[PDB]
């Protein structure tokens, strides 16, 4: 039970720059170990790590410190204590730096929460700030991991608090349209894990178009380009979540009509083939978007619905 | 007389870290499989819910 | 702090043994290497034939050169230090 | 809309850490007697 | 350096856990070393048997082309060629070196793809002679441009 | 002091399991209730 | 076989099952210090047992 | 069934020791050729 | 039965140690008692000093006289035995 020594050395006044990284890595490995996870989530080890990360005043210090705070914050009791002690200050400051560690520090909270990101949601400006961070491109292919983590974070948080995110200008389908407009094509960062990023974006799209505020987002965005662009890599989560998003778009008469009428050949090919896993949500989309662009039913009848 | 201590710490910490990390990562991925499954079922029930709300 | 249970050693030397054992139990990682550091330091500053045992469940029947023996607890382990 | 599962353990941490402390100390041969008498003593 | 690369090795092996640990470790380390992968997946490479790229020297922009290949993931090759557009020669050489020509390679290359430079490149992938292509041209139907497979397979019906 | 970590690990595991289980069960029960309401409608 | 560190403790997955079932029953009705209700829960579990 | 058996301890120890003794210049040829040598 | 995990003795001494330990274990159970019996037998049999450690979890770092060091298990209970 000697994690406290590393904890004290970390939280020492004016945490130096001698190593300042291996200590945090060992501490994270401990607070990850199922025993030393408790030995660090009950034995204090104050958020002075977060305080020093905020008062970095350096270049190579802030990145490692933010990575440390990230890895530390992905535990149940650890995140509970962070919230009770204002860890949201760290979860907000981390989204300010272009580096991948700092950027994904913000996402790790909800990525571990899977429904317990209420602290981030109550920090309603933190989600818009992190959107302004992980939407503007700067040193991607490493911020892309943070982008996928933030997409999963949205898939959880928006599904829990649909109105809370749609009301924010981040936008249930507005962020989807932003992701599509970026394309994330770059050169070598198209869908490395950004396929999963698109998957989580589409899952949040379904879970947010569930609510009529998400329907307003769909109307304000019209992001069928997102599906027509990221549906080619054939990710299972992407396909299922995107078909579910099309299904839940039926609340938004505008975007649902646009997607169900001026779709690509992807829907026809999915019907023709044997993509059964996505087929359930795709058929749900067809049945719910027979209303929006009501000519969809007649178009399906013409396109060999008797097959 | 260099092999002993440096390689001792190296191999020991590495093997223990692997034995912990495979455990934790597999458990969290199983959790995410759980969430995907029941959320897809509830999403089908939710398109039914959309039919409910638009019924009137 | 530390706890000294059963001793045959001068008080200043007990204090030094506690300081040594505490630094070792802090820096090092494994029980045999704790023993190794304690023995090497008492060798390099006092005398050659030392013996260290850091255990958590063990019972021994040891012989020691007089005025050199300590059996004491520090945290979660029992340290036995004797000269032979 | 989305019903809020506010069913979060706030005093359940205290009660269940107490109860599992008891059982991990006890190593019950039978679960029933230990648990039921634990809650009877809590009643008392 | 050494410590982190060995960390990666260890994590991967503690991810697998085989039975014949010596043999499995040998095979794993060899596959990580060489670009040539014994698994040798085709129609969605996932393992760059880039002897064609070695012959190319980069197949155009090396970083960009390898980026497209890595972002790729029959259908997968078609999608990769669609995203890409030289590079087409590399893609066809990949779809050939992952296959075995029976005129099915030619038909599939045409489908994934205006059918001259394709065969020109595919000849070099044998590491035949251009006279064979000249004979195919003399036997070529619908010689106005890109022929169809069935239309073109008129004189040289019995071909490899 | 020799048991605290095990205490905590089972506490957290059961917390998440019970939470998500009862959550989803109640949600599906409510949606099936709405289904039987629509059956009443179609009566 | 005395214990050496935190590892020697032996409480099976049956306790985990106990705790999951308990949590389900004590969050279905949201009793929040159900002590008497938990006592009756044990009462009828015994009656079945 | 996750416990890396007794082999990988010794294999890792010998790998580390011999790569330290040889002090390779190109880091990753070593393991492949080394396991080739250990096979027979 | 007997796992001779780490030794530097000779074969005759090996058998003597192992069967003496087997004899002791069927007599007594306390670590003190086993270590006392074994090491009194070995002192009266061989040489002046004999450090005996009996236990299940412990390290060590001890200087031994060459050919008089042994560390073996009898089932689960472990015995260190060395002369210095």
């Amino acid at each position: 039970r000697a994690i406290p020594k590393l904890v004290a050395v970390l939280a020492l006044p004016e945490l130096p720059d001698d190593q300042r990284a291996h200590a945090l890595r060992v501490l994270n490995g401990l607070l990850s170990t199922q025993e030393h996870k408790t030995n660090a989530v009950a034995e204090g080890a104050a958020p002075p790590l977060c305080q020093l990360a905020s008062q970095c005043r350096d270049d190579e210090v802030r990145r490692l410190s933010c990575s440390a705070l990230a890895s530390l914050g992905q535990v149940m009791a650890g995140r509970n204590g962070i919230v009770a002690a204002g860890g949201l200050p760290v979860l907000t400051e981390a989204l300010q730096t272009t580096p991948e560690q700092a950027a994904a520090a913000l996402k790790s909270f909800a990525a571990s929460n899977d429904g317990a990101a209420q602290l981030n949601l109550e920090r309603a400006a933190i989600v818009p700030a992190l959107v302004t961070l992980l939407s503007q491109p700067t040193d991607p292919a490493f911020t892309l991991t943070a982008f996928s983590n933030a997409l999963s974070t949205l898939e959880g948080m928006t599904r829990t608090d649909d109105g809370v995110l749609a009301a924010l200008d981040g936008g249930v389908p507005a962020c989807l349209v932003a992701l599509a407009r970026r394309g994330l094509e770059g050169d070598l960062k198209f869908e490395g894990r950004l396929m999963e990023l698109l998957q989580l974006v589409a899952t949040c799209l379904e879970q947010i178009c569930h609510h009529a505020d998400g329907k307003a987002a769909c109307r304000q965005a019209e992001a069928h380009k997102v599906l027509a662009e990221l549906l080619t890599l054939q990710h299972r989560e992407i396909i299922k979540h995107a078909a579910a998003a099309l299904m839940g778009l039926a609340v938004e008469k505008e975007s649902k009509v646009n997607v169900m009428l001026y779709a690509g050949v992807s829907l026809v090919r999915l019907m023709r083939g044997s993509d059964a896993e996505l087929a359930a949500n795709a058929r749900d989309t067809v049945a719910a978007a027979a209303e929006h662009l009501e000519a969809r039913r007649t178009a399906e009848m013409l396109l060999s619905m008797e097959e | 007389f260099e092999v002993e201590p440096i390689l001792e710490v190296l191999v020991g910490k590495v093997l223990e870290q692997g034995l912990m990390e495979v455990l934790e990562e597999e458990e969290l991925a199983a959790m995410r499989a759980h969430q995907e499954h029941f959320e897809q079922i509830r999403n089908a029930e939710l398109v039914a819910t959309q039919r409910m709300e638009a019924a009137e | 702090k530390a706890v000294i249970k059963n001793a045959d050693m001068s008080e200043e030397m007990q204090a030094d043994a506690v300081d040594c054992a505490t630094q070792a139990l802090e820096k090092y990682n494994i029980e045999k290497d704790i023993a190794a550091y304690i023995k090497k330091e008492f060798d390099r500053k006092h005398n050659p034939t030392w013996h260290c045992i850091v255990g958590r469940n063990f019972g021994s029947y040891v012989t020691h050169e007089t005025k050199h023996f300590i059996y004491f607890y520090l945290g979660q382990v029992a340290i036995l230090l004797f000269k032979s | 809309t989305y019903q809020k599962p506010i069913t979060i353990p706030g005093d359940f941490p205290a009660i269940l850490k107490a109860f599992t402390r008891e059982i991990l100390r006890a190593q019950p041969s039978n679960i029933y007697e230990f648990g039921a008498r634990y809650f009877s003593g809590l009643q008392g | 350096n050494l410590a982190d690369i060995l960390k990666a090795y260890t994590k991967e092996v503690i991810r697998r856990q085989p039975t014949d640990l010596i043999a499995f470790s040998a095979k794993y380390f060899t596959n990580l070393a060489n670009v040539a992968s014994g698994v040798s997946n085709s129609s969605a490479p996932a393992k760059e048997q880039l002897r064609q790229v070695y012959t190319r020297g980069g197949s155009g922009g090396a970083t960009l082309t390898e980026s497209q290949v890595t972002g790729l993931c029959i259908a997968d090759a078609v999608v990769a060629k669609v995203m890409e557009v030289d590079l087409s020669k590399f893609v066809f050489l990949c779809l050939a070196m992952s296959c075995e020509d029976f005129n099915r390679v030619c038909m599939g290359v045409f489908d994934v793809f205006d059918l001259l430079t394709l065969i020109a490149h595919l000849g070099p992938d044998m590491d035949v002679t251009p006279a064979f292509l000249d004979a195919v041209a003399a036997e070529l139907p619908a010689g106005g441009g890109a022929v169809t497979y069935m239309e073109l397979c008129e004189a040289p019906s019995l071909k490899p």
